[PDB]
C-alpha cells in the first residue's frame, strides 16, 4: 500500500513537472489545427488567376473572361480540399488504430489483469487505471516488479531415495548448505518435502540431479504415535 | 562552456547476466511501480 | 521500416530554373505540405525500428562457457570473426533480400533517381546497432528467461527455463528433464532447417523483397513522370524557355507545372498508404516482440503453429525475422 | 489439503479463528481406538 501510493505521487509530480509527456495527444491537437491552417492558407494563392480574391474577379471582369479566371481559383481551391480530405481521412486511420488499441487495453488491462508481456507497462501485471483526457485516454498501470536479487545454488532435481523429485510449483534453491523450495517470483525457502514435491523416475536420466533428504510429513507423526504405542505396551507390562 | 557535441549513440548500458549451468537469482523484494501510458483516442 | 525518401518540390517540378519557380510558388503551399508529409513517414520509420528493437535498456552478453545443457545457440549469436556482429543466420538474411539505395554517400537506376532531386535518408540505427539489439534480446532470453522483459535479469540454468516453458504449456516440467538430450537434438536440428531453407528458395523473404521493390517501383514511376508532356510542347523545361518568350513560355510551363505536382501528391499519397501498412506491420513486429520473446504467449498461433515455448529475433533488412520454437 | 500455512497470525490484517480440520487426524485417532481394544482384550 505504501510503495502503491508513493508511485502514485511521483504521476501527480510528474504531470506537474514535464511538457513533454502528453506528447502523444498535443501532436493531435497540433496536427488538425496545422491542416486546418494549411488549408485556409490556400485560399491566398492565385493559382494563375490574376488575383485570389473571387469578388475582385468578378468585380474586374465580364462574363467570359472572368470564367478563365475562376475556373484557375475552382481548380486549385478543389485540389487544396481533395489534399486535406485525404490528410484528414489517412489520419483518421491512425487515430482508429490508437483507438482500437485503447479499448483492446481497456478490455485487457482496467477489465482484467492481462498475462501479455508489456502490454500493460514494464513489468508484471497487477491492475490498470483509465483516466480521459483531451481527445484520448490515459492508463495508469500499476506493476509488480522484482527488485533486490540474491544468487542461490539451483539443481532441476532431488535425489532422495533412488528415485527423482521435482518441484509442484517453485524451484529448488540452496544457500549453500541447506536445500529449500520457493516460488519461483519471491524468495521465501520452504523445506523440502512430499507436500512440495512430486516424484517421476530413478535418479539415473535427469543431467543435474542432487542428492538432499525428502522430508515426509507422515513420518513424525507416525513416529510420535509409535512412542506412545510403545509407553502403552510399557506401562502394561 | 557549452556547445553541440556529436557522437554515435549508444544502444543501452553494457549488463554480462552472470550465467552458469546450476546458478540461479530470486528476489528477496519488489517494487510497486505505477506507469503512465497516454494513447490518442 | 520502408525506405526513408524526401523530395525537394521545387528540384522535381522546376529542376534549376527560376523562370518555373515563380510560376510554383503561385500554387502557395503544396510543396511544403508535400515535404512534411514525406518528413512526417521519415521519422515514423524510427519510431517503428526503436518500437521494435530497442525493448531493451541494456546491451546483454551471452557468456564465454556456451554449457545452455546441449541446446546449440551458435547459429543464432553473433559471430565475432565478421566486420559487423552479425549471427550466422543473420547474414544468410542479409544476402537474400537484394536492397537498393542505402543513401550512403554518393560520389545506374539510383544516380538519375538522386539526380532529379529524389534523396534517400540514412535510418537513425545503422545494422551494427539492430543487430547489437538483437544480439541483447536474445542472450536475455538465453541465460534469463523471460525476466529480463518484466525487471532485472535474472540468471537461470537454460534447461530449467525450458521446464518452466514446459509447465507453461501444461507438460510437467520431469517431461524435459527425462527427455533433455532428445529434446536438445529436436531444436539443433530444426535450427541446422533454418539455415538449409534460406540457403535454398528465393521466396522465404518475400515479406521484405515486396516492401523494397515498392519502394523503387513508386520511385522509378515518379522519374518515369518528367518523360510525359501534360499537353506542353515539349516535357523537357528547358526546351520550353529556350523555344518560347515569357507569355507563351507560362502557358507551356504551368501545363509541366499542373502534371508534375498532380505526380508529387500521388506518389506522397502512395507513400502515406504504404506507411500506414508498415506501421501496422511494425506495431505487429513490437507486439510479437514483446509477447514472444521477452515473455511465453498463451495466445494461439501467435508465435508460430504450436504450443509456444520461446522466440528468438533475428534482423533482416527493413524488416524482422522470429525463429519461433514450439512444442508439437 | 484445502489449505497452506504461512507465518505467524499476528501480520495479517483481518484474520479471523476458526478451526482447520486435518485428514490424517481422526485416521490415527480411530487406529488409537483400535489399538486401545487390542490392549484392553489382551488384559
Ligand atoms: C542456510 O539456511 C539454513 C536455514 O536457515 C541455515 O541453517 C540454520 O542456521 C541457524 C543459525 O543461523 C540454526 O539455528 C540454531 O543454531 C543453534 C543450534 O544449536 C542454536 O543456538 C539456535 O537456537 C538454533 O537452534 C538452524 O538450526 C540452522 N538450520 C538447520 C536446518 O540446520 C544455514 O546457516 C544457512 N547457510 C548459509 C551458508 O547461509
Ligand atoms: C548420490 O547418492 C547415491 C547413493 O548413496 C550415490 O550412489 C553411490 O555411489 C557410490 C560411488 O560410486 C557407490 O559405491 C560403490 O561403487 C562400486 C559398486 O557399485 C564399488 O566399486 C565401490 O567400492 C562402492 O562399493 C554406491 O554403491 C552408489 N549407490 C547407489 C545406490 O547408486 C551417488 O554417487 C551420490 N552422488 C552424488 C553426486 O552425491
Ligand atoms: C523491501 O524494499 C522496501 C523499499 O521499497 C524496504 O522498505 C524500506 O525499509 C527501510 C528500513 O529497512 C526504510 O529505511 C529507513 O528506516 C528508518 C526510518 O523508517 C531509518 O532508521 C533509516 O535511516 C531509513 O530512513 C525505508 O524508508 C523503507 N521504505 C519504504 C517505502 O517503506 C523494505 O524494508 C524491504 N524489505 C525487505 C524484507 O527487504
Ligand atoms: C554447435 O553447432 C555448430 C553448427 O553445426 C557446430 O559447428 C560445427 O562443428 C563441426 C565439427 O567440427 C564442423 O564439421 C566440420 O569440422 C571440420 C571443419 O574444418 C572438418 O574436419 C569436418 O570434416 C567438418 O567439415 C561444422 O562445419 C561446424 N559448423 C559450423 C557452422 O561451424 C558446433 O561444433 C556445435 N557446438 C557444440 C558445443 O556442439
Ligand atoms: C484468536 O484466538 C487467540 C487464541 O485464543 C486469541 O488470543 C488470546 O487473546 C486473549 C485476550 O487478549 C489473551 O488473554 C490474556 O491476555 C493478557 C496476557 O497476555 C492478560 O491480561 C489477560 O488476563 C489474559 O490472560 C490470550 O493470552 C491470547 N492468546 C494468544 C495465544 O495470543 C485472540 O485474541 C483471538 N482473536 C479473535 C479476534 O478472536
Ligand atoms: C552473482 O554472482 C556473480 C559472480 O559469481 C560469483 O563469483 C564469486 C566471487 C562468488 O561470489 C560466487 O558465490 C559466485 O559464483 C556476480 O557477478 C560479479 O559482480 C561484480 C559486481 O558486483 C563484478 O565485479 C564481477 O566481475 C561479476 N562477475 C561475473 C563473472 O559476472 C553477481 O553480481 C552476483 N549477483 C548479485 C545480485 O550480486
Ligand atoms: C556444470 O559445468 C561444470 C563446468 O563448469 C561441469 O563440471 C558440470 O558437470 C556441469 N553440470 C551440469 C549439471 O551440467
Ligand atoms: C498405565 O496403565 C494403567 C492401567 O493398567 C492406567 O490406569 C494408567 O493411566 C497408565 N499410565 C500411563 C502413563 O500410561
Ligand atoms: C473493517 O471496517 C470496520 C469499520 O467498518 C473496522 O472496525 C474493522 O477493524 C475493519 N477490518 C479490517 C480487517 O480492516
Ligand atoms: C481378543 O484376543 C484373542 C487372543 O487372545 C483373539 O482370539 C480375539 O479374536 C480377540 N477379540 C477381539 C474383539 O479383539
Amino acid at each position: 500500500a505504501n510503495q502503491f501510493n508513493s508511485a502514485i505521487g511521483k504521476i501527480q509530480d510528474s504531470l506537474s513537472s514535464t511538457a513533454s509527456a502528453l506528447g502523444k495527444l498535443q501532436n493531435v491537437v497540433n496536427q488538425n489545427a496545422q491542416a486546418l491552417n494549411t488549408l485556409v492558407k490556400q485560399l491566398s494563392s492565385n493559382f494563375g488567376a490574376i488575383s485570389s480574391v473571387l469578388n475582385d474577379i468578378l468585380s474586374r471582369l465580364d462574363k467570359v473572361e472572368a470564367e478563365v479566371q475562376i475556373d484557375r481559383l475552382i481548380t486549385g481551391r478543389l485540389q487544396s480540399l481533395q489534399t486535406y480530405v485525404t490528410q484528414q481521412l489517412i489520419r483518421a486511420a491512425e487515430i482508429r488504430a490508437s483507438a482500437n488499441l485503447a479499448a483492446t487495453k481497456m478490455s485487457e488491462c482496467v477489465l482484467g489483469q492481462s498475462k501479455r508481456v508489456d502490454f500493460c507497462g514494464k513489468g508484471y501485471h497487477l491492475m490498470s487505471f483509465p483516466q480521459s483526457a483531451p481527445h484520448g485516454v490515459v492508463f495508469l498501470h500499476v506493476t509488480y516488479v522484482p527488485a533486490q536479487e540474491k544468487n542461490f545454488t539451483t539443481a532441476p532435481a532431488i535425489c532422495h531415495d533412488g528415485k527423482a523429485h521435482f518441484p509442484r510449483e517453485g524451484v529448488f534453491v540452496s544457500n549453500g548448505t541447506h536445500w529449500f523450495v520457493t516460488q519461483r517470483n519471491f524468495y521465501e525457502p520452504q523445506i523440502i518435502t512430499t507436500d512440495n514435491t512430486f516424484v517421476s523416475g530413478n535418479c539415473d536420466v535427469v543431467i543435474g540431479i542432487v542428492n538432499n533428504t525428502v522430508y515426509d510429513p507422515l513420518q513424525p507423526e507416525l513416529d510420535s504415535f509409535k512412542e506412545e504405542l510403545d509407553k502403552y505396551f510399557k506401562n502394561h507390562t | 562552456s557549452q556547445s553541440i557535441i556529436a557522437y554515435t549513440m549508444s544502444l543501452g548500458a553494457e549488463n554480462s547476466v552472470a550465467y552458469s549451468n546450476n546458478s540461479i537469482a530470486i528476489p528477496t523484494n519488489f517494487t510497486i511501480s505505477v506507469t503512465t501510458e497516454i494513447l490518442p483516442v | 521500416s520502408m525506405t526513408k525518401t524526401s523530395v525537394d518540390c521545387t528540384m522535381y517540378i522546376c529542376g534549376d530554373s527560376t523562370e518555373c519557380s515563380n510560376l510554383l510558388l503561385q500554387y502557395g503551399s503544396f510543396c511544403t505540405q508535400l515535404n512534411r508529409a514525406l518528413t512526417g513517414i521519415a521519422v515514423e520509420q524510427d519510431k517503428n525500428t526503436q518500437e521494435v528493437f530497442a525493448q531493451v535498456k541494456q546491451i546483454y552478453k551471452t557468456p564465454p562457457i556456451k554449457d545452455f545443457g546441449g541446446f546449440n545457440f551458435s547459429q543464432i549469436l553473433p559471430d565475432p570473426s565478421k566486420p559487423s556482429k552479425r549471427s550466422f543466420i543473420e547474414d544468410l538474411l542479409f544476402n537474400k533480400v537484394t536492397l537498393a539505395d542505402a543513401g550512403f554517400i554518393k560520389q545506374d537506376l539510383i544516380c538519375a533517381q538522386k539526380f532529379n532531386g529524389l534523396t534517400v535518408l540514412p535510418p537513425l540505427l545503422t545494422d551494427e546497432m539492430i543487430a547489437q539489439y538483437t544480439s541483447a534480446l536474445l542472450a536475455g532470453t538465453i541465460t534469463s528467461g523471460w525476466t529480463f522483459g518484466a525487471g532485472a535479469a535474472l540468471q537461470i540454468p537454460f534447461a530449467m527455463q525450458m521446464a518452466y516453458r514446459f509447465n507453461g504449456i501444461g507438460v510437467t516440467q520431469n517431461v524435459l528433464y527425462e527427455n533433455q538430450k532428445l529434446i536438445a537434438n529436436q531444436f539443433n536440428s530444426a535450427i541446422g532447417k533454418i539455415q538449409d531453407s534460406l540457403s535454398s528458395t528465393a521466396s522465404a523473404l518475400g515479406k521484405l523483397q515486396n516492401v523494397v521493390n515498392q519502394n523503387a517501383q513508386a520511385l522509378n514511376t515518379l522519374v518515369k513522370q518528367l518523360s510525359s508532356n501534360f499537353g506542353a510542347i515539349s516535357s523537357v523545361l528547358n526546351d520550353i524557355l529556350s523555344r518560347l518568350d515569357k507569355v507563351e513560355a507560362e502557358v507551356q510551363i504551368d501545363r509541366l507545372i499542373t502534371g508534375r505536382l498532380q505526380s508529387l501528391q500521388t506518389y506522397v499519397t502512395q507513400q502515406l498508404i504504404r506507411a500506414a501498412e508498415i506501421r501496422a506491420s511494425a506495431n505487429l513486429a513490437a507486439t510479437k516482440m514483446s509477447e514472444c520473446v521477452l515473455g511465453q504467449s498463451k495466445r494461439v498461433d501467435f508465435c508460430g503453429k504450436g504450443y509456444h515455448l520461446m522466440s528468438f529475433p533475428q534482423s533482416a533488412p527493413h524488416g524482422v525475422v522470429f525463429l519461433h520454437v514450439t512444442y508439437v
